[PDB]
């Protein structure tokens, strides 16, 4: 058979934050910083990026035309006949991409930096709250793996609009503040028989 | 008889949701037969047709037990979710499980860089040389294990391919892995997620509880 | 929806320009030698943060114009999610829709960051009571931002270049009571499509 192996190397180019998803290393995180960044127990920054590759598909394909299933409300179901839906999974049938985490290629204390942000009183221009957050700094190099199987031949090409999306739009959290904004590569290889 | 001996080491935490709420804080060797499977059949390596009959056994998948500093792998207790090391006297515990909550869901999770075992023992050297294949694309491109593999959970890459010939060593037996005895008392599930039919069979087979010989779940150890 | 808003900003400072370091680590490492660092990515260019800067002057202007808008500057206060800074800045629940980007400079922190000696003279006896160091922004440093309204919904641009008036009239950054961050923006829009990247 055929199957895609499109390695994506990400290159942040203004602060990058995804909040820490584990109770424990959250709340053990609680007492210094209060918004901590997705960290393996490598000490390794790690990044969802299937969500935001779909996502990013979704809306585009919706824009040109195409009959693609929105999944980012809650209705708990896609269905099986859509662009995205082929390529990142239905409710009944597997994804022919299996989308790996952008685990980073530094460890945290080279990358993570603790930050301030701030809420600041409009009429007395002075701050109202102050918070410490975790961010990943710019020129930080990420690595992914997407793994389209039986490859369509157009499905590379979607997965790199795709990221020319998450490059316009941003990966992480905090997009509409200026977090987030990254540069991919794509060095892609099919892998056959031995 | 010419069985894949290594040490996998978790890349990312893998998630295994077992029944009632817990978890598994090792993969066992459910799911590495199921994953080599799905590596076999999108290489369309031949034995990917055998490997859809579960009551087989020409390549026996033992679990991913984990592995420790005192070297020899951990071993499950009398009755208790830990491991203590046979040599040394370290548990693994649940202490690697970490609840988890992301954008409304709410799963469990195992913690990553730790090391594990690989065992395949390959009882007709028929099969050995596609072995061989499907550890090459383990040493490559990692091998995927568990829970929410097309998001990027449970990445285990093999550090060490040690192809050695082992003997059934029989002798007289410890149930090194919950194995469905007849009719014995835990109750294990397991499941045939085939391509092709989009068949999900969620098959149950109730047996005894690792933590107490025709060759070597099923596993055995010297006791 | 269909289209995007695609706002492309370039500002010029027209006098000496702070903001801080919010980075604790860099921070840290800096007063050492400064007392007052200035905010740097770790490709040595300058980070100001611009939505809040924003969103402060449209809810100032929206407030004062008579309109309803909420105030999400105080302790302890909620967005409204009916508000226009709301649609536009958004709420705590639906999110925003221009994703302002941080205005990061054209050059790097050697050719537009220089320390400067600050003081406090004491009033009586006409002498420095205090002495430290600042970084700053040099006049004439080039920053670019891009802000991008998704469903752009008309009068967008007309609320954007307004609070943009608003921060060349004010300032953005720090010390804006001394005389630091006085600017100058330069849009040039556009309404590129969502669809655009597909090939
Ligand atoms: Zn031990
Ligand atoms: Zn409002």
């Amino acid at each position: 058979k055929t199957m895609k192996k499109i390695y994506v190397t990400m290159k942040t180019l203004s602060p990058l934050y995804t909040g820490e998803v584990r109770r424990e290393d959250k709340e053990a995180a609680q007492k210094r910083v209060n918004f901590p960044v997705r960290k393996t127990a490598t000490n390794k920054v790690l990044i969802p990026f299937k969500g935001a590759l779909r996502s990013a598909l979704e809306i585009m394909l919706k824009a040109k035309g195409e009959n693609v299933c929105d999944t980012g409300e809650s209705r708990a179901r896609p269905c099986g006949r859509c662009v995205t839906c082929s390529l990142f999974g239905s409710m009944g049938r597997a994804g022919r991409a299996s989308v790996d985490f952008l685990i980073s290629n530094d460890t945290k204390e080279q990358i993570v930096r603790e930050s301030t942000h701030l809420r600041i009183e409009r009429q007395t221009k002075s701050a109202s709250d102050t918070f410490k957050g975790e961010e990943v700094i710019e020129g930080a190099t990420f690595t992914a793996t997407i793994t389209i199987s039986n490859p369509q031949e157009k499905d590379l090409s979607l997965i790199q609009s795709a990221l020319k999306f998450i490059e316009e739009n941003g990966i992480g959290g905090w997009l509409n503040k200026g977090y987030g904004r990254v540069s991919f590569e794509v060095k892609s290889e099919d892998v056959a028989t031995d | 008889m010419k069985e894949i001996k290594g040490i996998l080491e978790s890349i990312t935490g893998f998630s295994i949701p077992l029944d009632n709420g817990e978890y598994a804080l090792y993969p066992a060797g459910r799911h590495l037969r199921g994953a080599i499977g799905y590596i076999a059949f999108n290489l369309d390596l031949p034995i990917s047709s055998k490997f859809l009959d579960f009551d087989f056994d020409d390549i026996i998948f033992r679990d991913l037990l984990p592995i420790s500093k005192c070297g020899k792998i951990f071993y499950p207790e009398k009755n208790s979710n830990s491991l203590k090391c046979p040599s040394c006297n370290e548990i693994y515990g649940s202490s690697v499980l970490r609840n988890i909550m992301a954008r409304g869901l709410s799963y469990k999770e195992v913690i990553e860089g730790k090391k594990y075992r690989l065992s395949i023992i390959v009882k007709d050297e028929k099969y050995l040389n596609e072995m061989e294949a499907i550890i090459r694309y383990i040493l490559s491109y990692g091998i995927y294990l568990g829970n929410k593999v097309s998001k990027g959970y449970g990445k285990f890459k093999i550090k060490e391919y040690s192809i050695v010939d082992i003997l059934p060593v029989k002798d007289s037996v410890l149930l090194l892995s919950d194995a469905i005895i007849d009719n014995g008392e835990k109750d294990i599930v397991f499941s045939k997620k085939e391509i092709s039919s989009s068949k999900f069979e969620i098959i149950r087979k109730r047996g005894k509880a690792k933590g107490d010989h025709n060759g070597f779940f099923g596993e055995i150890i010297s006791l």
